[PDB]
Parts: structure tokens; sequence; C-alpha cells
């Protein structure tokens, strides 16, 4: 089952794309492993909006999963900018352990 | 164009009509015994078909919540 590889012996080819699940940010933090740019850390119970973003994208995963499809859309508006709308964003994504797909 | 149709605002009974079949739509949705359709059209006026698709949407939405 298992086995070793070795460059002067083993060959190695890249095969088509896969999907796969990203873990959410509860089993690990890569960031904070890694040390990169560690994302600011909610806690939901002080952040209620937060909160309400999030109650949107599991629900909708989960009623994807169980068959049923919705196009769950949401906008982000502020009155004043250097708000982290985007860094909550991307807190969110991780938190669910969901790909990003961030567009500037 | 010799004459014209314009389609108005939906009417109370429209809503009722058209909230019963929006919920249908996303049949898993249920809903308690007080709550009658004809009830719930009296609060809902001035909305648009479209409107009462996105709030029914986002009513499914908030049960999922609890
Ligand atoms: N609690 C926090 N909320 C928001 N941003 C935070 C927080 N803690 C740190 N930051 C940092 O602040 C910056 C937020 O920038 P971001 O682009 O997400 O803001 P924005 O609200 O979308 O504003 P704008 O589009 O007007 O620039 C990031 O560099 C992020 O790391």
């Amino acid at each position: 089952s298992h086995f070793i590889i070795d460059p002067n012996r083993t060959k190695l080819i890249t095969t088509n794309i896969t999907n796969r699940r990203p873990l959410p940010l509860s089993r690990s933090n890569l960031q904070r492993y890694y040390g990169f740019a560690e994302t600011f850390y909610y806690d939901l119970h002080i952040f209620p909006y937060v909160r309400q973003l999030v109650n949107i994208l599991e629900t909708s995963f989960n009623c994807s999963q169980r068959g049923i499809t919705l196009n769950a859309s949401v906008l982000l508006h502020s009155t004043t900018n250097n708000v982290g709308k985007a860094t909550m964003v991307r807190f969110a994504s991780k938190y669910l352990g969901i790909h990003l797909l961030e567009i500037d | 164009v010799s004459e014209t149709w314009s389609l108005r605002a939906p009417d109370k009974h429209a809503r009722a009509k058209l909230l019963e079949y929006f919920f249908s739509k996303n049949q898993i949705m249920k809903l308690n015994r007080d709550l009658q359709f004809s009830d719930l059209s009296l609060e809902t006026e001035g909305f648009s078909p479209l409107d009462l698709e996105i709030f029914t949407e986002k009513i499914f939405y908030d049960l999922q919540l609890e």
C-alpha cells in the first residue's frame, strides 16, 4: 500500500485535475503553520454581520448536498472604505473550508 | 401600436396565489397551521413578483438558520 519515491529511480507524470474540498479552518490554520499573513480571526459572537453572512454559505452548501439548488448571492456595501470587507470574505471562506475565487 | 397593456403591481389576492405557488416551487417549505396565505398577503402590498421570489428565498434561508 505504501511506497517510496526516488528521483534517480522513480518517474512522475502530471495528469488531469481533480476536485477536492479545502480543509476548514477548524482542523488547521494553514497560514499560521506556514507563517503567512494570518487573517484576523473573528469571534462570531462579537461580529454579528459576519455571523449573518456565514449563516448563508453553509446552509447553501448543505442544501446543495441535500439535493436542493438555490442561487445564493450577496453584496457587501459600506459608508467608508478601509473596513476589510474583502478580509471578512476571505475569513468566511477559510472558516468553511471553501475554495475562493477572488477577482480584483 | 394600436393599443397597449400594462402589468400593474400584483394585488392582494394575486399575492395570495403567487406566494402559495412560490412556496410550492421549493416544495420543501412548510407553514404553521395558523398562518394562512390570505392573511400573509395582507402585509405584502406593493411588491413585484420578483420581490416575492427573493422574499420567499430569504425566508427559506431564515428558517434554515434556526
Ligand atoms: N478586523 C479587520 N477587518 C478588516 N480588515 C482588517 C481587519 N484586521 C486586519 N485587517 C486588514 O485590513 C485590510 C482590509 O482591506 P480590505 O481591502 O479587505 O478592505 P475593504 O473594507 O474592502 O475596503 P476598500 O475596498 O475600501 O479598500 C487588510 O489588509 C486586512 O489584513
